[PDB]
């Protein structure tokens, strides 16, 4: 479903950048990218595949270039085949790269917030440490 | 862009 770039180009029936920029709906959408606008930052697109998340785009950032740049290891951008070319056994193993791709991010996740906690802890022991 |  996400696979179909008229999936993702139809997420971005409130994006800013229209025509005339490079990060259009259409080059955007081409890249893998999906757009996700939280209250504050509703710029915010994600890579359906890699889910890498990035935000503050510029009339002329490349969605594709962007892409390579901030997440190089995504498999989405090696595909160099239209999907409908893609064979049944390409698109398992793409799909479970994608779900490998989930568990990362959302461990990614799970020790970001983790470290934000720890360090509130390692910091007040501290100050006992003091006493 | 950057990361979020
Ligand atoms: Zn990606």
């Amino acid at each position: 479903q996400p696979f179909l770039k008229d999936h993702r180009i139809s997420t971005f029936k409130n994006w800013p950048f229209l025509e005339g920029c490079a990060c259009t709906p259409e080059r955007m959408a081409e890249a893998g990218f999906i757009h996700c606008p939280t209250e504050n930052e509703p710029d915010l697109a994600q890579c359906f595949f890699c889910f890498k998340e990035l935000e503050g785009w510029e009339p002329d950032d490349d969605p594709i270039e962007e892409h390579k740049k901030h997440s190089s290891g995504c498999a989405f951008l090696s595909v160099k085949k239209q999907f409908e070319e893609l064979t049944l056994g390409e698109f398992l193993k793409l799909d479970r790269e994608r779900a490998k791709n989930k568990i990362a991010k959302e461990t990614n996740n799970k020790k970001k917030e983790f470290e934000e906690t720890a360090k509130k802890v390692r910091r007040a022991i501290e100050q006992l440490a003091a006493m | 862009a950057r990361t979020k």
